[PDB]
């Protein structure tokens, strides 16, 4: 795991406790201490700082909107910086990041600078939906030069799915849209490709959907 | 600045 | 709490342009303001701290100014790596807060969307829920309006949109508008149309089909 890489379950049921860990390290001198932070990102609310603590101390700083649901901890034995979010709701579905902040006092000739680094985020979704593989429906052409065809990947949970065309061979002109959560609680997206219409006779067009959480692979040939 | 450590 | 308002929410520019994002704090944050760059899949990356200090490794094409309440990030010789979202972060007091973000997008010649409509197959109707897919392919700029008309009645509220990131080679966008109905209202109606308005279109373009 890279530095500040977040790990934990990607799906939590409502009312349950989201629990994440973060890969942290010690400084290069015994005086070094960092400020470790949990931050989260949603489409509507954008970025939200959840809370944090100095690696020096046992004290925690919080966001007032979340404080009584947040437990921020450290376990140097496992190189872990941990978040526990209790009483979780669907509003807590987000990408979770860790950040490390420290001022740089290396030298009388290098000082005043700073490190403020974020690790790779982890998508955590809060829902009661069961893990289910997707249903793949071909989107078949209904003029000249180019035609569009595609695949509808509907009613799956959780994220993500990987979509390829012709087993990864076809990549040019492919648009796989971000998934959208439907009212039923399951995700749906479309993957489309525009091809020269002349090739409709020549070329076979197959969309391959891979959903690892349900260990499902679907191959769907798209014909007229 | 708030919430920021120090490295040496 | 302390909130940061960023302007504009979105910004389209050309190669070589000098572009500016503005952020204000709801109070004095004397100099404790940072600018981050976030590419679509990646984590935010520090560009500027203490409102004007360029972080080691970041190109001097990025510069920052401001104090007190008002701050600016300027990207001078705009380059392809500059297409991203840019956030300001206040670290004056707890909790740390972020601006809403600003997208930097690439200007190109206006391209009208190529419109296609895909009616549901046999299998989708028997699944209990049908999704009619309207595709707007390879257009610019990103702003586009898609309406759904079912037997001449607007039903756009039953549809939702999903847009690609800007393509790295043609600088265009693609959008999907999916109208999802149950099999019963779907079989209750016959004409399904999606109507697209875009500044590259003189008049709206409607693509429709008859169920069955």
């Amino acid at each position: 795991q890279v530095q500040l890489q977040v790990s934990g379950p990607g799906v939590v049921r409502p009312s349950e406790t989201l629990s994440l860990t973060c890969e942290v390290s010690s400084g290069s001198t015994s005086r070094d201490f960092f400020y470790w932070s949990w931050v989260r990102q949603t489409p509507g609310k954008g970025l939200e700082w959840i809370g944090g603590m100095y690696s020096n101390s046992e004290e925690t700083n919080h966001n007032p909107s979340l404080k009584s649901r947040v437990i921020i901890s450290k376990d140097t034995s496992k190189n872990e910086f941990s978040l526990r979010l209790t009483s979780v709701t669907a509003a807590d579905t987000a990408v979770y990041f860790c950040s490390s902040r420290a001022k740089i006092y290396y030298s009388a000739s290098y000082s005043g600078g700073r490190i403020d680094v974020w690790g790779p985020g982890l998508l955590v979704t809060v829902s009661s939906a069961s893990t289910k593989g997707p249903s793949v429906f071909p989107l078949a052409p209904s003029s000249e030069s180019t035609a569009a065809l595609g695949c509808l990947v509907k009613d799956y949970f959780p994220e993500p799915v990987t979509v390829s065309w012709n087993s990864g061979s076809l990549t040019s002109g492919v648009h796989t849209f971000p998934a959208v959560l439907q009212s039923s609680g399951l995700y749906s997206l479309s993957s489309v490709v525009t091809v020269p219409s002349s090739s409709l006779g020549t070329q076979t067009y197959v969309c391959n959907v891979n959903h690892k959480p349900s260990n499902t692979k679907v191959d769907k040939r798209v014909e007229i | 600045a708030v919430g920021i450590g120090a490295v040496f | 709490d302390i909130q940061m308002t960023q302007s504009p929410s979105s910004l389209s520019a050309s190669i070589g342009d000098r572009v500016t994002v503005t952020c204000r704090a709801s109070q004095g944050i004397d100099k404790d303001l940072s600018w981050f760059q976030q590419k679509p899949g990646k984590a935010p990356t520090l560009l500027i701290y203490t409102a004007s200090t360029l972080q080691t490794g970041v190109s001097s094409r990025f510069s920052g100014s401001g104090s007190g309440t008002d701050f600016s990030l300027t990207i001078n010789n705009l380059q392809p790596e500059d297409v991203a979202t840019y956030f300001c972060q206040q670290d004056f007091s707890f909790p740390l807060t972020f601006g809403g973000g600003t997208k930097v997008d690439f200007k190109r010649t206006v391209a009208a969307p190529s419109v296609f409509i895909f009616p549901p197959s046999e299998d989708q109707v028997k699944s209990g829920t049908v999704s009619v897919v309207c595709l707007l392919n390879n257009f610019y700029p990103r702003e586009a309006s898609v309406k759904w008309k079912v037997d001449g009645a607007l039903k756009t509220g039953n549809s939702q949109e999903s847009v690609t990131e800007q393509d790295s080679k043609d600088n265009t966008y693609s959008l999907s508008s999916t109208l999802t109905l149950s099999s019963t209202e779907y079989q209750s109606h016959k004409v399904y149309a999606c109507e697209v308005t875009h500044q590259g279109l003189s008049s709206p373009v409607t693509k429709s089909f008859n169920r069955g």
